[PDB]
């Protein structure tokens, strides 16, 4: 009789329900970056030909999927869209290197994607140690790929980090100015950049993730509730 | 004398051309906007909605207020006795959801990502329909009490309790947590906006609703002044006058709400 | 050589672009003026089937145009009893990032893949009971964008990958692999003979094959931008196509050239879905407009609009037997209109 | 070399599209209207059928 | 695929037993599960019915309160307490699995049996209770309904069973239409919507048994035995 299959259906019915609570209580990343970047040493720092990578993890007691894309072509117009409503976007890329124009470059499609509009970005300005010893190598002369660095200074309202030179924290700042003024420009205030200088290998990783996504979705329900 | 009664008349011709349409136009318009997309409501869409019918109601009363038309309506006992319960149940639901409204901000926003399962859309409703029924309840029981038992002395201390202190204090706490929780956020990581409007929100509630509830104090320790109880009952009605303002379209989300309505339709 | 190869090339496609000249006498609106518009279709949603937690990527009808499946963000395939809205199963899916859905005719086999690379078939019909993966297909180097049964033993499949391929599902290899395009292949659709299947590719060209030879017979290139969607029409010998220029586009297979295309200039969203009506004579498009356009194949103006979404609609499907249409969208709803 | 087989090969699959026959658009348009025209009354979307053949409502 | 019972054995009408089964090979938890005893010399009867996930419960109204249907989906295992046994109760007991949604097979697999030994519905009526036969040539088993079993759905709700001699009885065609899994071809069901038909063409040796008509608007048919 067909009552049978009205209660198959609503047991189905609270199977979706209580998956529906375990999604919710979830926060979905998407971590993207050129290949000599570390994030692939990121993913596997986390202390808890396929495609997608699921690395799930958890800080204050709050779960999070990071998806690694793993093996795709190599534009991602289309797929990209799946990602759409995720958290945020983990964009790492590789500070010591010259592959910081493509990096730019990827940084500037992702941002002003028409489906990503939404989508704040934890930025990761990865391998700071790196570029600290190329810096104070001084044979890698950065202005010979941008020249702005001969005629840039570090900003009054900038903060060293213990005990660095002027000109690593000037580089890093520049890399970072480099950015923020890509996601100035078009971000109407709907999504956010969070730069971060680090190293693969730091604790701190996720837990600069961790209260990055507190902020986002404090915005997301600050926007919801009108006050913003 | 006669200037006492032309300075109420003329604060009522002060409120009935600016704080009234505020008032009835904006909660209307609210409703519409908010029950045209039903289905692409946020929780904090329900609450904008029952607030709006509550201040609607409220300001459509301000009317009665206005011109002093109790010498059309007070003669009929049993119309008068409904009515004025009505009003009474629906104040208590404007203040118990703008209460409630602070305290699920808190929740939203302090708590934003731990409390999830706690915040849903049937939640929302459910909360919607225990704010209803609790404005009722602390409107009918008082009243059914006094008229088995027997503006009486203990039911009108219940509504100073309910109607300011206890829901003026709950206000206050959870906005002060929500302005800490702000500002540490713009410190470290156009958010001025939010804390203006938390401080206007708030404000605007204690201009508001503290007079009111003040003459009823003094009346209750203590028709003497009508006069001061017709401004203090046109702030009660400013205060339904102000809330879509401050609350709906003093903010981005409803004005893009508003944007699609009157662009789609 | 390289030059004098492609100098080569350009002769052909100069030739066939002459043929194709000499072959278009007329245009379809010629042809078809003196037929009787179809007037103002109107469709009311007769159901909602709601349940899914994310965007829903994905639907197929069933050929009993009864049991429709469905693929959703969250991991899910619902398989839904459209008549009543009852809940036949709810499949939970390994990788969450599902593109892709496909029924089997028999109503025995569902497929789905996407980011994952692998196209799972589940056995719907298994002693056991419950639904159980009988193969991951393997084998596809990007994401699987779209999958469609030939048999219970035949899947043709396209991915994000430049390939198009085709399995045998006993034993899970590739019977046959497709290549021509460049750009991801989006979309499938397979001729009601089941010997052909055309695929749109972000080139912004679409092809048709041969299953059995497993060479590609002939190409389309009428679309500025990329193909999002495509669909035969019933009778088999032409097929439309969406794009993201937001313009579909019908090609004849015999004709080797398109006949008609739609668009409207205040329309600027793209297309992501494509679908014939039992006649042929209804072309409905999704658009990323939160709503579908029911265009007249025959005469290219707009007869209905199927507004009743909150989002993307990213799914429709006409019923094999052709009662109702349903269209899935990203807020997670299907809605059946009839 | 392989750029050059590459070529050859798409030189080939253009040989092979160039040299499948063709008809005029007037006869294909012509079969597509008469399709249309066999299976308009078979197609209850086009023609709303009546509440009792609807199985949906 | 298996459900074995446990139990059994002597009771006299003033003590009390438990019939359990145990389920193997399949997913219990998702199927409706039916109790069926088969009296000594005569037909089947249906005595309860616990659906998936015990949200449903129906007995038989001889037995509606005297005995009660249990059920763990974690350890697959089916309870039937008998708190009063009277002279009715001596039959062999089959758990038999069900499952209900558009398109399935309920009553597709019965239990081995357990014997007990002891000191309105919709009457189904069978055309005859046996027919001398051999194998080779064909034979239509029919029966009758108290009324019209065609459901305003559009489906017939009936279900025929062949109970081989010293085994369970075998779903043969389920709805009057369906043949079950693993049946042959030999077998086909017809029906007007009260009245109904079986016909085995190419009878084989392994047909021999009691033929059962079941309906699912349950009631079980007096069976028609077919000696070969």
């Amino acid at each position: 009789e067909d009552k049978a299959a009205v209660e198959r259906s609503k047991m189905i019915e609270k199977q979706l329900q209580k998956d529906k609570q375990v999604y919710r209580r979830t926060l979905r990343l998407l971590l993207l970056g050129a290949d000599n970047s570390g994030k692939s040493t990121i993913v596997k720092q986390m202390r808890i030909t396929s495609g997608i990578f699921e690395t799930k993890f958890q800080v204050d007691k709050v779960n999070f999927h990071m998806f690694d894309v793993g093996a795709q072509r190599d534009e991602r117009r289309k797929w990209i869209q799946c990602f759409n409503d995720v958290t945020a976007i983990i964009f790492v890329v590789d500070s010591s290197d010259n592959r910081l124009q493509e990096a730019l470059n990827d940084f500037d499609s992702i941002w002003n994607n028409r489906w990503l509009r939404t989508i704040s970005v934890i930025l990761f300005l990865n391998k700071q140690d790196l570029l600290a010893e190329k810096v104070l190598a001084g044979k890698s002369k950065i202005e010979d790929y941008f020249p702005e660095f001969a005629r840039y200074t570090t900003p009054e309202d900038a903060t060293p980090e213990p005990g660095e030179d002027p000109r690593v924290t000037r580089a890093k700042y520049f890399i970072r100015k480099e950015f923020v003024d890509i996601s100035t420009a078009s971000g109407d205030g709907r999504h956010i950049c969070y730069p971060h200088f680090t190293c693969a290998v730091d604790t701190e990783n996720a837990r600069r993730i961790f209260n990055d996504c507190k902020d986002i979705i404090l915005q997301m329900n600050l926007r919801e509730y009108n006050l913003v | 004398e006669h200037q006492q009664y032309v300075i109420g008349l003329f604060l009522s011709c002060l409120y009935t051309i600016f704080l009234f349409p505020i008032g009835f136009v904006g909660n209307i318009l609210i409703l519409v906007v908010n029950i045209s997309f039903r289905e692409k409501m946020t929780i904090p869409d329900l609450y904008f909605i029952n607030l709006a019918v509550a201040d609607l109601i409220l300001v459509a009363d301000s009317l009665i207020e206005v011109f002093n038309l109790h010498e059309r309506y007070y003669d009929i006992a049993v119309l008068c006795t409904f009515m004025s319960l009505f009003l009474q149940v629906n104040m208590y639901s404007s203040v118990f959801f703008l209460t409630w409204m602070s305290f699920d901000r808190y929740i939203a926003l302090a708590r934003a990502m731990r409390c999830s399962l706690f915040r849903t859309k049937h939640h929302a409703r459910l909360s919607c329909g225990l704010i209803w029924m609790a404005s009722v309840s602390a409107t009918l029981v008082p009243f059914t009490a006094v008229h088995l038992q027997h503006d009486v002395r203990e039911v009108q201390w219940l509504e100073v309790t309910l109607g300011f202190i206890v829901p003026f204090a709950i206000i206050g706490l959870c906005y002060s947590l929500i302005v800490r929780v702000l500002v540490r956020a713009h410190r470290h990581r156009r958010r001025q906006k939010a804390l203006r409007m938390i401080l206007a929100v708030v404000l605007v509630f204690f201009v508001c609703w503290l007079p009111e509830n003040v003459f009823i104090s003094v009346h209750l320790l203590q028709h003497a002044h009508p006069l001061t109880g017709h401004i203090v009952n046109l702030a009660a009605f400013s205060n339904s006058c102000l809330n879509p303002l401050i609350y709906s379209f003093l903010g981005e989300t409803f004005r893009d709400k508003l944007r699609l309505y009157i662009e789609q339709k | 050589e390289l030059d004098q190869l492609r100098q080569e090339a350009e002769q052909l496609k100069n030739q066939i672009r002459d043929a194709r000249k000499a072959c278009a006498d007329a245009t379809l609106s010629q042809i078809t003026n003196n037929i009787d518009p179809v007037g103002r279709i109107q469709m009311r949603t007769r159901r909602t089937l709601r349940g899914h937690l994310a965007k829903i990527y994905a639907m197929h009808w069933g050929t009993d145009s009864r049991l429709l499946v469905s693929a959703s963000q969250d991991g899910k395939l619902i398989i839904w009893d459209s008549y009543t809205t009852n809940k036949v199963h709810a499949i939970p899916l390994r990788s969450s990032w599902v593109m892709t859905c496909a029924y089997a005719p028999s109503g025995n086999y569902v497929a789905c893949g996407g980011l994952d690379n692998i196209c799972s078939i589940y056995n719907l019909k298994t002693r056991e009971g419950n639904v159980r993966v009988s193969r991951e297909l393997a084998g596809h180097t990007g994401y699987l964008s779209c999958c469609r049964f030939l048999d219970d033993n035949q899947i043709v499949t396209s991915s994000g990958d430049t390939t198009c391929a085709l399995w045998d599902i006993e034993t899970g290899q590739q019977t046959t692999t497709f290549t021509g395009h460049t750009g991801d292949v989006m979309s499938l659709s397979l001729a009601p003979d089941t010997r052909l299947f055309v695929s749109g590719a972000c080139d912004a060209s679409a092809k048709l094959w041969d299953v059995r030879e497993g060479m590609c017979r002939q190409t389309f290139t009428g679309h500025e931008s990329d193909i999002n969607a495509i669909c035969f029409f019933p009778n088999g010998n032409a097929f439309a196509t969406g794009s993201d220029d937001a313009t579909c586009r019908l090609f004849d297979l015999r004709a080797d050239q398109e006949l008609m295309t739609y668009s409207h200039d205040n329309i600027i969203c793209g297309i992501t879905s494509v679908s014939f009506s039992k006649s042929g004579r209804l072309l409905l498009a999704g658009y990323d407009d939160f709503n579908c356009n029911v265009w007249d194949a025959l005469k290219a103006d707009r007869a209905g609009v199927l507004a009743g979404h909150d989002n993307r609609v990213s799914c429709l499907g006409v019923t094999d037997d052709g009662m109702a249409v349903a269209t899935g969208s990203w807020d997670s709803f299907l809605k059946i209109w009839n | 070399t392989a750029s050059i087989a590459q070529a050859r090969k798409l030189v080939e699959q253009l040989k092979m599209e160039a040299n499948i026959d063709r008809i005029k658009v007037s006869k294909a348009a012509a079969d597509l209207m008469a399709y249309c025209e066999a299976h308009a009354k078979e197609d209850p979307l086009l023609t709303p059928v009546p509440a009792s053949e609807n199985p949906f409502r | 695929v298996q459900l074995v019972e446990s139990g059994g054995g002597l009771v006299q009408p003033g003590g009390s037993r438990k019939l359990s089964c145990s389920a193997s090979g399949f997913a219990f938890s998702s199927f409706g599960m039916h109790w069926v005893r088969q009296a000594p010399e005569k037909g089947l009867e249906w005595v309860a019915y616990i659906s998936s996930g015990s949200g449903t419960i129906y007995y038989a109204d001889t037995v509606k309160g005297r005995f009660t249907i249990s059920r763990d989906d974690p350890k697959n295992t089916l309870f039937l307490q008998m708190t009063s046994l009277r002279s009715e109760d001596t039959a062999m007991y089959y758990c038999v699995r069900s499952i209900y949604y558009y398109g399935s097979s309920p009553f597709d697999f019965w239990g081995q049996g357990t014997t007990l030994t002891v000191s309105s519905d919709i009457v189904m009526t069978q055309a005859t209770s046996s027919v001398p036969v051999t194998p080779g040539e064909s034979v239509s088993i029919s029966c009758r309904s108290s009324k019209s079993l065609l459901h305003s759905n559009g489906n017939t709700y009936l279900y025929w069973f062949l109970q081989r001699p010293g085994q369970s009885p075998q779903l043969l065609i389920y709805r009057m239409s369906n043949l079950a899994s693993g049946v042959p071809d030999r077998f086909s069901g017809s029906g007007s919507g009260t009245a109904f038909t079986l016909t085995i063409s190419r009878l084989e040796a392994e047909d021999v048994g009691v033929y059962y008509c079941m309906q699912h608007l349950l009631t079980f048919g007096a069976g028609t035995k077919l000696e070969l």
